[PDB]
């Protein structure tokens, strides 16, 4: 489980890591189900664009933001 | 060629500094008080982590006796002023309650109000009501 | 309608005023303050303040210490932006979480660069040979708190 | 406390993480040009 | 350690600030060698930043004395009375740069424990607690079993 | 809020005394609210090292 | 008409919320004590020290009070006075004498 | 003159006649002493607030140890608000004009 952890990116504590929802990840996510939260990744404006990469933000909701914090 | 150490004395020094204002013999005899120096340091490193701890807890302290005068415990009130999304740290809010005493009653007036709100609109049963205060602004 | 010990809830029975007269009333007591303001009747303010990470109980003509270094020539006037409470003998503005740039403005001189005294750090373990001592200084900068205006303009 | 109803409001459960607390610049120059901006 | 050495509480020299800042470096002296390699660093430094550092700085007066020593202080003495000694001894040039800065900056106070980091005059606007602020007043403030 | 320096601290370190009535009380809840008034932690200005304490009569 | 807590102490408070609804505003001008609340000054003084014969040993019979008692009766009424118990008055050797700061630092 | 009093430097010993004087010139009656807040009387260490009342309203209060000592307390205080010499009073303006 150490192992599973350290290779799925998960090394530090309450930060957040993603992943595809692909059955090879799903495996090993499987075996450490206990040692984790899986929240899905939402996108209510959609995957960004190259001028929004800097106005990024993730919400605790789970859901990803483009167009953070506008003057 | 003989080499021998000569300025052994400021290397006690050093040490003795640090011991002057013990009590007994740890004061002055180097072996006695190179040990009681170490520990001194430790017990003060570790007491740099605690006093935190320490100063966190005397605010709380403080900030229950202030909420209690106006009838409120300590919980209710700290968390009620959450929801109205105002966070102060619990180390203004002691000054607050040492040193204004007015503005504290306001703050106090403000948490019993909220969470008046919050049983009323869990007794309430619908989603129509929206106290006044049990509004949730976003940032513009 | 019978008594028992138990069947009335032990606590005051609540009554909320309605909506709207608390809309009309809210509307009329910030006139109220915001005369106050106009007029210039609000005698010396104080302000809690978010920053270098802290929160401060400020005051005009006052003094703190930032324990870590800042960029501004010595004697540089700063406005500190993040205002979480304004307030006076008769009157206080609360943030949710923060007040607008507009209505409250506080300025900061930097008096002074300088560094910590030397704050001693030993780590220890029983018989296993093992002491560190490291000695720390922490860069400061002394702010003197200047002046906490407030403006009119609230709604 | 209080990060339940933090979390359920979609704010961070931490107050210091992403709010409007954080993110913005906390000073000023008194003429109005902008600090330079934070190492965090 | 706190308990070992002593200490102070926050403060300014004369209200620095308040009215107007003033610079509380007074006068900075150098004393090196044109000869020994110690001093290496504290020669190059006289060459180029010293003048400009002057400009920068109109309210310091500032001597230089090359002399016959091993070890190159700078002497900064404050407005304060306060006299504080360095070594330049074996430094760089953008070493000892930053020490004039820092020196230049520093209030002249001494440097110990501060017992805690602000200071106010009158912290209390609009009160300070005391046991009676928060209590009801009774009719004919008699006391609790007092009769009339 | 203006007072003199030394009435003003006088004021605020000063010492009070509560009566309390024990006639058919539990002696623990009693002893709760007496213990708390006695340490003086109903003091916003408590500390441990400050003597505020107040009186308590009980009867 | 409506307050969450009583107006008998301290401040009479307000709570607005402003129409934007970003910030909270309260007033809390100070209440004063009422007249009728309050009861007249306690007001006690009596000379019978005076003797009509002499007065100016009736001026010295106020200058007559003094007393002596040993260090465990003292230390008792004293610590009757101030509600302490015994511990405190108590002298303190040389050792603890010395270390006391001599120029303690002063805040205000 | 920052954090200090007035009457820390003024001096004035009779603050009760100095305060009828000023009432006089504002065509105010007379101040009644008024015993508010008390307690321990029987103690070493009571405490007393004073309060001083013109026609039945409250100008101005002060603790002490002695009823004596609060009254020339509360003369202080009054003293200090008609004066407009305050803790509450606007801080000093240090401004370019
Ligand atoms: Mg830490
Ligand atoms: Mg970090």
């Amino acid at each position: 489980e150490k192992d599973i952890i350290k290779m799925l990116g998960l090394e530090k504590a309450h930060t957040p890591q993603v992943h595809k929802n692909i059955p090879s990840v799903n495996a090993k996510l499987k075996v450490v189900k206990h040692l984790i939260r899986i929240k899905p990744l939402k996108l209510p404006q959609g995957l960004p664009t190259e001028e929004d990469m800097a106005n990024t933000c993730l919400k605790s909701n789970g859901e990803l933001v483009v167009r953070w914090l506008l003057n | 060629l003989r080499s021998r150490v000569t300025d052994r004395y400021w290397r006690v020094q050093e040490v003795l500094k640090h011991a002057r204002h013990f009590r007994g013999r740890k004061n002055r005899c180097y072996r006695l008080a190179v040990r009681a120096v170490t520990r001194a340091f430790v017990k003060c490193t570790r007491a740099r982590r605690l006093k935190k701890r320490s100063l966190r807890t005397l605010w709380i302290n403080r900030i229950t006796a202030a909420s209690q005068e106006h009838g409120l415990k300590y919980p209710a009130f700290i968390i009620n002023l959450i929801k109205c999304q105002v966070e102060l740290n619990r180390k203004v809010l002691a000054d607050l309650a040492i040193y204004e005493p007015k503005t504290f009653k306001s703050l106090a007036a403000l948490a019993k109000r909220r969470r008046e709100e919050g049983f009323a609109a869990a007794l309430g049963d619908g989603k129509e009501p929206d106290g006044i205060f049990s509004r949730v602004v976003q940032h513009r | 309608v019978p008594k028992t010990s138990l069947g009335s809830p032990p606590w005051p029975d609540i009554v909320l005023p309605d909506p709207v007269e608390e809309t009309r009333h809210h509307a009329e007591v910030v006139g109220q303050v915001n005369e106050l303001i106009a007029a210039g009747r609000y005698g010396r303010l104080f302000a809690v303040v978010h920053f270098a990470g802290h929160q401060w109980k400020v005051t005009a003509e006052d003094l703190i210490l930032i324990e870590n270094e800042l960029d501004v020539a010595c004697g540089e006037r700063i406005r500190l932006e993040k205002v979480l409470l304004v307030g006076a003998d008769n009157f206080t503005l609360l943030g949710k979480p923060l007040l607008g740039k507009e209505l409250v403005r506080v300025e900061a001189t930097v008096i002074e660069k300088t560094e910590s005294w030397p704050k001693i750090n030993m780590k220890f373990q029983k018989r296993k040979n093992y002491q560190r001592k490291r000695i720390t200084v922490n860069p400061q900068t002394v702010l003197r708190i200047n002046s906490i205006e407030i403006a009119p303009c609230l709604c | 406390a209080g990060s339940q109803w933090r979390l359920q409001q979609g704010f961070a459960a931490n107050p210091s993480g992403y709010g409007p607390l954080t993110e913005l610049p906390d000073w000023s120059y008194a003429d109005g040009r902008p600090a330079p901006p934070m190492k965090g | 350690t706190a308990r070992g050495t002593a200490s102070r509480f926050l403060t300014s020299v004369l209200h620095n600030g308040l009215g107007r800042y003033v610079q509380q470096l007074q006068r900075l002296s150098f004393s090196l060698s044109r000869d020994a390699p110690s001093s290496r660093g504290a020669r190059e430094f006289v060459e180029r930043e010293v003048t400009d550092f002057a400009r920068r700085n109109p309210g310091v007066v500032i001597y230089v004395n090359p002399r016959p020593c091993c070890v190159p202080r700078v002497v900064a003495e404050y407005l304060n009375g306060a006299v504080r000694e360095e070594s330049i001894h074996c430094k760089s040039v953008e070493e000892i740069a930053a020490l004039v800065q820092k020196l230049a900056d520093q209030s002249g106070l001494d440097v110990i424990r501060i017992r805690k980091p602000f200071h106010t005059d009158s912290p209390s606007i609009q009160g300070q607690w005391h046991p009676f602020t928060n209590k009801p007043t009774t009719l004919g403030g008699l006391r609790p079993r007092e009769v009339q | 809020s203006s007072f003199s320096k030394a009435p003003q601290q006088w004021a605020t370190f000063a010492r009070v005394w509560y009566l309390l009535d024990g006639k058919m009380q539990p002696p623990g809840k009693l002893a709760a609210m007496a213990s708390v008034k006695l340490q003086g932690l109903h003091k916003p200005v408590y500390h441990q090292l400050s003597d505020c304490g107040d009186h308590v009569v009980i009867m | 008409t409506y307050s969450s807590l009583p107006d008998d102490y301290n401040c009479k408070v307000e709570l607005a919320l402003t129409s934007d609804g970003r910030t909270i505003v309260c007033y809390h001008p100070s209440v004063d004590i009422p007249y009728e609340h309050t009861k007249p000054i306690p007001r006690p003084d009596p000379v019978h020290n005076i003797e009509e014969t002499h007065d100016l040993v009736l001026k010295t019979r106020l200058e007559e009070k003094g007393e002596h008692l040993e260090q465990g009766p003292m230390i008792e009424q004293l610590s009757k006075m101030f509600f302490t118990t015994k511990h405190r008055w108590y002298p303190r050797g040389q050792y603890h004498r010395r270390r006391r700061k001599p120029n303690p630092p002063k805040d205000r | 003159m920052t954090g200090k009093e007035l009457f820390e430097m003024w001096t004035i010993t009779n603050p009760m006649g100095l305060l009828v004087e000023e009432l006089k010139k504002r065509k105010i009656s007379a101040p009644e002493s008024r015993l508010t807040r008390q307690s321990g009387s029987t103690t070493a260490l009571p405490v007393y607030f004073v309060g001083l009342y013109c026609d039945r309203k409250l100008i101005a209060e002060g603790p002490g140890e002695t009823v004596l000592v609060a009254e020339e307390e509360a003369a202080r205080v009054a003293l200090r608000k008609l004066f407009g010499f305050t803790e509450n009073r606007r801080p000093w303006d240090y401004s370019k004009p």
